[PDB]
This record gives structure tokens, C-alpha cells and sequence, in this order.
């Protein structure tokens, strides 16, 4: 079994440039910036599929 | 160490002084609610020339807000161009353009 | 103190719980160059009232 990727997902090559330190509510969180939207998400929760 | 202005104005010429300088770039920021301290830091002696002439790199750290810390210094491209040994034995950098 | 969700869903009615809440207003800001720590703080139980 190989689970199929769901309809809503966006393919994204891993790169060291995607991940970075950032301020977010008084913590130096490991933010990921989504390459399409450009939006930064410090939390592992709530990131785009 | 500290160099007294007295010794600076009164040493015989040819004395070799050893001044020290802080790089303040990596200095901690104060807490937002912490009370101000009394006092003012001061510096009486200064260089007439750039001092960090040997500096290859600076501030190898991340800043949590800005894309790179101000005054951070990447290594020169020349530190890393292995180039080629030439037929003479002379070292060369890589060609900048073809031919 | 910490209140397990287990005890919250399984105590007899009339048990009086003692939840605790942080006021985060005076929490220290992280140093600008300090590396991010792993982990995420979470809160499962919440009030319905101020």
C-alpha cells in the first residue's frame, strides 16, 4: 500500500531556504514559508496541505 | 584591557599600544519591561582607519525578524574559487567568461 | 497543577476542579539570534466565561 496524495495538496520540493527562525508570540519558532502564497507559518499546526 | 589616555599622551613614540574594541552586533536586547539602569557607556579613543581589515566573515547567526542581520559579512567569492593550477605552476582563479 | 481530561470527563458532578491559567502578558521575549526550540505548547481545556 502507498497512500495516494489527497486532492488539495500542493507539491513542494524540500529546501533549506523554506525553513527559518522567526518571532511568533515571544518564541523563536521554525517558520515555513509556503512557496506559492509566500505566507509564513511558524506553527506545525495550521499549515497548508 | 583598558588604555588610559594618560599613557596614550605620555608614552614615548614607538610604544605599541593594544586597544580593544567591542563588536556590538550580537549584544543582547533588554527585556521590554525591565527598568532602565543608571549610567552611560563612553569611548574616548578611536581609530582613524578601518580596524577589521582581516575580517572574512561576521555575525554567523540568524535574526528572528529580518532576513539577514545588519552588518553580517559573507565570505568573498575568492576564498572559495579553487581555480586551476596552470601549466606554469602559477595558481589561477576560474575564468570569468568563456575563452 | 494540571487537570487531566480523563478526570474532567469522569468525575462525579459536584466535584470542584481547580484549573490554572497563565497570564502571558509579562512573558519574556526570546533573544533575536537564539535558535528556535522544538515543541508547541497546547491547551485542551478552556473557560466558557470570563
Amino acid at each position: 500500500f502507498v497512500p495516494d496524495v489527497p486532492e488539495g495538496y500542493v507539491a513542494v520540493q524540500y529546501a533549506h531556504r523554506l525553513f527559518s527562525s522567526s518571532l511568533a508570540n515571544k518564541r523563536n519558532r521554525v517558520t515555513y514559508t509556503h512557496p506559492p502564497t509566500g505566507m509564513a507559518y511558524p506553527s506545525p499546526t495550521g499549515r497548508p496541505h | 584591557q583598558h588604555v588610559d589616555a594618560e599613557s596614550i599622551m605620555t608614552a614615548p613614540k614607538g610604544k605599541l599600544f593594544h586597544l580593544q574594541f567591542m563588536d556590538g552586533l550580537l549584544r543582547p536586547e533588554p527585556s521590554a519591561f525591565d527598568p532602565p539602569a543608571s549610567g552611560e557607556d563612553m569611548r574616548l579613543i578611536y581609530p582613524l582607519q578601518p580596524i577589521s581589515v582581516a575580517r572574512s566573515m561576521r555575525a554567523i547567526v540568524n535574526h528572528n525578524e529580518v532576513d539577514r542581520p545588519r552588518g553580517a559579512v559573507a565570505p568573498s567569492s575568492y576564498e572559495m574559487d579553487t581555480g586551476t593550477l596552470s601549466r606554469n605552476g602559477d595558481l589561477l582563479y576560474s575564468p570569468v567568461a568563456n575563452g
